[PDB]
């Protein structure tokens, strides 16, 4: 029962895969967390809404100044239902929607609540507004603000397929075999496929021909921010300077610094170099010095700054706060926005500035822009936010025009009447049907092909729209590595299936086992670190402990750390032991010394196995036994123990693109033990194992027998033919 | 080789000056009135080409990462059989392919070129 | 990529070693490409050194400079080009030490004199000092620096040993 | 190896709190610097809540010190204060100033 | 309001570093008054720390943590406190520094990191 495992086991786990997971479950969780979790937090941003109305001081009466407050609530989301012409309600199902031309959706309740608040305008004294009346009918079903309709999509939680049976699928007359994934709009259906995107808040360092002066450019978007080094190779000229936003002649690193807070030259070199030793790090760093040590005084570059802005004549004092405020207003905002972080961004500028001096000594490569690993894929829930976001914006400031014109005639205002609950509706409907993602007015400049009409003609037709991803470049731009296949690509994208003409290698199709993160919360993450014995960025000094590792959580530096093995075995027992959910990833560069953790949403990470090593056996092996493999046979004949069971154990692990970087994976099991011609590989400390190879194609070119007989371009070409057979699209 | 001199006082960087009366050269503070007296006629360095042997870089912790590859080959100090061995981490275009071994036991490092 | 063919004379096609001479006469060469180390080092008092190397070299043209030159002996620089130089890169355009590191040099504008060797050393170290009049301002001669470090700039980039422009190279 | 001190841990009532508030004072410096030579008493400490930066100068001026307050130490600190009978008091933190000498 | 008191500064203060949840916890204002809620045990090589807390205190806080130096020599750190311009007194200098973990041995452990899986779980972005 402690027996090594053969490909009638990775079938079984595989089989357990789809019999939890499904070929569409990528839709289905973005939409529910879009649902659950993001909408609440959408309204929350914008909550309070105050308008100050002054004393108009033509009369005694009228020297009362007025406050008006308006704050939202609770998101209530009905069951999708319709309510005809004459005015009867009745719950809404798929077959009225597409057979009477219907648009699938449900309303959307949120409360209300207002404040009025008086005044005594006195010249001379600051208003002491009270509270006086306060409009709220939280216990009361008129409370409930009617604000919209929101499009539902189908096999959701708020869909009625949710639970559906099979005799219920065929009262209501369902194919069994649909997955759902799509919306009913005008009574059509509709699909929104995956929008392909580069990652943010991290630091790249390009690189550029010389005819120009430029030598190196190093990037961050969080807001962009520029540090380029001007000056050529070899020559006594070395210039750094910063290119920071609303600020247009520039001005260099160490006057930066000196505005920023750290006065003496020698803290200087400590920020930005690591390493005492090293002289040619100080040696490019010394113009830097002479030129930034003329002045000692900030209010020179801050009346540089003040200068620029549209605004002429300022006085100088003015200047210096408003420079001043935009350092810690729209200078690196990922990091922080409010009052006194100086200390971090200080750091993280030294670190930008080392690693564009790195790649400048030739230590290090330009960053690869192809690398899978820092690209993100925005499903219908971020896309669907972001729109919501934008309407809900639109309408609230409505709300405050209207509010604010019917204060101007002295007449109370209407709830119900100052809302215009069609707004929200009329964007959402035409940018689902028309697929031209943004607002009615500025369509034209708007991303175009979001959502599709999806393709009934064969079932495998269906199944291979409901997994496409499309990258956002002009399908006429001439960028060829973007459209060749990269060495990240495997196991994550299918190798054969791409369109041929202008759309080749910009549309992408999943593998059969690639799924993709949801999102979660960093909070917990850095509070656990920090608990763990991790020294805060404060109290780092790097000459005290130049060995130190550092530390990431999404690109924001927090600090330090000294020991960072144990960290890292700890991390990963927790990881394994269900303690932080298995779709965050932890990578440790052991070459420079970093630690890195990601927690966002959009990246694609696939299933593998786990191999430790056994001293009873004496070498490594497989965490999965026949005893496991005889559970699950038992579950599935029974149709628990089940694909999360698996997990929860530490018998599989989820690997992105970027994790992969640092491990080591025996294809064939039979690999880890000490026709074609099949070689035996010298490596012997093996990490993990391939589940099956055959996973790394997609659903299309899944029918094809014998694929690798052929030439590869047969292969695509029947993956396109595949589309077009006849066949039963669906048994009703 | 010339190494930044900083000033006692407010950390800052000693700028050169001369002493013509006694003909001999000092380090001054412009922000203070420290002055220190050169112990040698070099102050300032200008290298063009670089004749440096390429390093294995950083070598702390090198044992524990498990996508290097490995050998048989003899420690020359400690006698022992197993160790890393890596090509050079520096990234120049005209790079060699010499090897670099880091003994599993001693942490010693050595090449497998072997000229006397 | 331009590019260009040259075709030798029929005399010399057969041997190797006029096309060397020739190909020498074509390519571009500059000092920045030649110097090993043009370093710029601090030369207060050029009449001695602490390093023992360039102390042999100094009494060499010490006993070999004219009355001019022992008169100009205030006008060399407070800071020293000091030129190590390559051996292979200077055999290898066959380049003179003393006639094409000097002839042309002070003859563009009397701005650089030099205490040189010859290239029996083991190794070729050249003094550049510029040479300034002594009616220099006195703000002016306090910024020994400011002037040296420009100049020693448009030294190593502005000056051609031998050769054509714009042909980086020669095969 | 088992013998071990014993240091008792006790407390400071709110009675004593409420009429004093502590600030972290933390003074930037390359060199030890004590307030028995370095600072000539009596020393006058001012602002000219936290948009007024400290300043503490000494009777003569030489010793002129400008603190800033440093925010977002997630770090919440303690105070062990020694009493006569040596024990520990806890005292909470309530602000971080970093004080820089001027130039 | 300007003299600093320095009669009582002389003695060396340790510098310990305390879990957020630890602290908070001992920020309690009914607890202020002079009480004796907890020991400390230190190593005769001086290398083991163990924090114990007494057992007046409720059961539900786990009563042993370990102490770990981050610095064995530290300097240029100064306590002071403040009281009704404001009258300033410095406290003593800063000896030591010092990080509080928990320990294994005491299983309450366990239940706070149970309850830092409830606060994992939760929260949602």
């Amino acid at each position: 029962e402690s027996a090594p495992i053969t490909a009638e086991d990775s079938w079984a786990v595989i089989s357990a895969f789809f019999r939890e997971k499904g070929l569409v479950s990528q839709q289905l969780d973005s939409f529910n967390q879009f649902v659950d979790y993001t909408l609440q937090d959408i309204i929350c941003e914008d909550s309070t809404l105050i308008l100050e109305q002054l004393a108009q001081h033509t009369t005694e009466s009228d020297n009362i100044s007025r406050k008006y407050e308006i704050s939202f609530g609770k998101i209530y989301v009905t069951k999708p239902m319709v309510n005809e012409s004459d005015g009867v309600t009745h719950a809404l199902y798929p077959q009225e929607a597409r057979l009477r031309n219907l648009t699938y959706s449900s309303g959307l309740f949120v409360d209300v609540k207002k404040r009025t608040y008086e005044a005594i305008d006195v010249p001379g004294r600051e208003l002491k507004y009270e509270l006086i009346a306060e409009e709220s009918e939280d216990d009361s079903e008129s409370g409930k603000v009617f604000i919209g309709r929101l499009p539902i999509m189908l096999r959701s939680k708020n869909c009625y397929l949710s639970e559906a049976t099979e005799s219920d699928l065929y009262k209501l007359k369902e194919c069994p075999f649909d997955m759902g994934g799509y919306f009913i709009i005008n009574g059509s259906e509709k699909v929104l496929i995956a929008q392909e995107r580069s990652a943010g808040n991290i630091v790249q360092v390009f690189k550029k021909a010389a005819p120009s002066p430029i030598s190196h450019v190093a990037e961050i978007r969080s807001s962009t921010l520029q540090v380029k080094l001007y000056g050529r190779e070899g020559s006594s000229a070395r210039t750094i300077k910063a290119t920071l936003p609303y600020i247009k002649q520039d001005i260099p690193i160490v006057i930066i610094f000196r505005a920023l807070g750290i006065i003496p030259d020698g803290e200087i070199l400590e920020h930005i170099c690591y390493d005492v030793n090293d002289w040619q790090m100080l040696e490019m760093l010394k113009p830097c010095v002479e030129d930034g040590f003329v002045i000692q005084d900030r209010e020179t570059a801050l009346d540089f700054i003040g200068r620029r802005g549209t605004a002429l004549g300022i006085k100088k004092e003015k200047r210096i706060q408003y420079a001043k405020d935009i350092l810690q207003k729209e200078f690196l905002p990922h990091i922080t926005q409010l009052e006194g972080f100086e200390s971090r961004k200080a750091f993280f500028l030294g670190y930008m500035i080392n690693r564009l001096l790195l790649c400048a000594l030739d230590r290090k490569d330009q960053d690869d822009r192809d690398h899978f690993g820092k690209k993100r894929l925005d499903l219908a829930g971020p896309l669907l936010a972001q729109l919501f976001k934008t309407l809900f914006k639109k309408l609230t400031k409505d709300i405050f025009r209207y509010m604010q014109r019917t204060v101007e005639e002295a007449h109370d205002f209407n709830m119900k009447l100052a809302i215009n609950a069609k707004t929200i509706t009329s964007g959402l409907k035409y940018a689902l049907a028309t697929g031209n993602w943004g607002e009615q007015k500025k369509a034209m400049s708007s991303r175009a092909g979001v959502s599709q009409v999806l393709n009934r003609y064969t079932y495998s037709s269906t199944l291979s729209h409901l997994r496409r991803t499309n990258t956002p470049i002009g399908r006429d731009g001439k960028l060829a590595k973007p459209r060749q296949l990269h060495n990240t690509h495997w196991g994550l994208v299918c190798p054969a299936e791409t369109p041929e003409g202008q759309a080749c290698g910009l549309v992408k199709n999943l593998s059969l086992m690639s799924c993709i993160s949801v999102g979660t919360d960093p909070m917990p993450i850095i509070t656990f670190l920090s608990e763990w014995g991790m020294e805060p960025l404060e109290d780092y000094v790097p000459h005290q402990s130049p060995d130190a590792t550092r530390v990431f959580v999404n690109g924001v530096w927090h600090g330090v750390h000294r020991n960072p093995a144990r960290l890292m075995e700890t991390l990963r027992t927790l990881r394994r032991k269900g303690d932080i959910n298995p779709e965050v990833s932890m990578i440790r560069d052991i070459r420079e010394k970093e630690l890195k953790i990601f927690t966002d949403a959009g990246r694609v990470y696939r299933p593998l196995f786990i191999v430790e090593d056994d001293e009873s056996l004496g070498h490594k092996e497989l965490k999965v036994r026949k005893g496991h493999i005889a559970k699950l046979m038992a579950t599935e004949y029974q149709d628990e123990y089940t694909w999360s069971s698996l997990l929860n154990e530490g018998l599989v692990e989820y690997i992105d693109a970027e994790e992969e970087e640092s491990i080591l994976i025996a294809m064939q099991p039979e690999d880890l033990e000490p026709k074609r011609i099949r070689v035996s590989h010298h490596a012997t400390t093996f990490t993990h194992c391939e589940i099956h190879p055959s996973m790394i194609l997609g659903v299309a070119a899944s029918i094809i027998p014998f694929p690798d007989h052929n030439q590869s371009p047969r292969n695509t070409y029947q993956s396109a033919m595949g589309k077009q057979a006849m066949g039963v699209f669906l048994t009703n | 080789m010339t190494t930044f001199r900083f000033c006692r006082d407010c950390n800052n960087m000693l700028y050169p000056r001369e002493d013509k009366e006694n003909n001999r050269l000092l380090f001054e503070c412009r922000t203070c009135s420290y002055v220190e007296e050169a112990g040698s006629p070099l102050v300032y360095r200008h290298e063009l080409i670089t004749n440096i042997g390429e390093t294995a870089g950083v070598v702390q912790d090198i044992g524990s990462d498990p996508t290097l590859p490995r050998s048989d080959r003899e420690c020359p100090k400690c006698h022992s059989r197993e160790n890393v061995f890596f090509q050079s981490q520096q990234r120049r275009k005209d790079t060699s392919m010499v090897l670099f071994f880091v003994c599993l036991s001693c942490s010693h490092i050595f090449t497998s070129d072997q000229k006397n | 990529t331009p590019s260009l063919t040259v075709y030798l004379e029929p005399g010399h096609a057969a041997d190797q070693e006029q096309a060397k001479l020739i190909r020498s006469a074509i390519e571009h060469t500059t000092l920045k490409s030649v110097t090993i180390a043009s370093e710029i080092y601090y030369d207060p008092d050029p009449r001695s050194t602490v390093i023992p190397e360039d102390e042999e070299i100094i009494q060499l043209h010490f006993s070999l400079l004219d009355e001019e030159a022992e008169q100009s002996f205030d006008q060399q620089s407070p800071w020293l080009l000091r030129l190590e130089l390559d051996r292979a890169a200077m055999n290898d355009k066959d380049l003179t030490m003393g006639q094409v590191g000097e002839r042309i040099k002070q003859t563009f504008k009397n701005d650089l004199f030099v205490i040189w060797s010859e290239d029996n050393d083991e190794k070729l170290i050249i003094r550049c000092r510029v040479v300034r009049p002594k009616s220099l301002d006195a703000e002016t001669e306090a910024e020994e620096d400011h002037m040296l470090k420009k100049i020693e700039n448009t030294m190593l980039e502005n000056i051609t040993l031998r050769g054509v422009e714009n042909i980086e190279r020669v095969v | 190896p088992n013998e071990y001190n014993e240091f008792p841990l006790r407390a400071i009532p709110k009675e004593d709190l409420e009429n004093m508030r502590t600030h972290l004072l933390k003074f930037q410096s390359k060199k030890k610097i004590n307030p028995v030579t370095d600072f000539h008493l009596p020393v006058r400490l001012h602002r000219k809540e936290e948009f007024y930066p400290w300043v503490m100068e000494d009777f003569d001026g030489y010793n002129t010190w400008v603190g800033s307050y440093e925010a977002g130490n997630s770090d919440s600190y303690v105070l062990l204060s020694v009493e006569d009978d040596g024990s520990f008091t806890m005292i909470p933190a309530d602000k971080v100033y970093k004080f820089t000498a001027r130039n | 309001s300007l003299d600093l008191d320095l009669e009582r500064s002389n003695r060396q203060v340790w510098l310990v570093r305390l879990p957020m949840f630890l602290a908070e916890k001992w920020r309690d204002r009914n607890n202020l008054h002079g009480q004796e809620l907890g020991k400390i045990r230190i190593n005769k090589d001086g290398s083991k720390i163990t924090l114990l807390l007494n057992e007046n205190d409720n059961d539900s806080i786990p009563h042993e943590y370990d102490l770990e130096l981050t610095k064995k020599v530290v300097e240029n750190e100064y306590v002071f406190t403040e009281q009704n311009p404001k009258k300033t007194a410095i406290v003593g200098t800063v000896c030591h520094e010092c990080q509080v973990m928990p320990s294994m041995n005491d299983p309450n452990y366990h239940k706070i990191v149970e309850q830092r899986r409830n606060i994992v779980k939760l929260n949602n972005k």
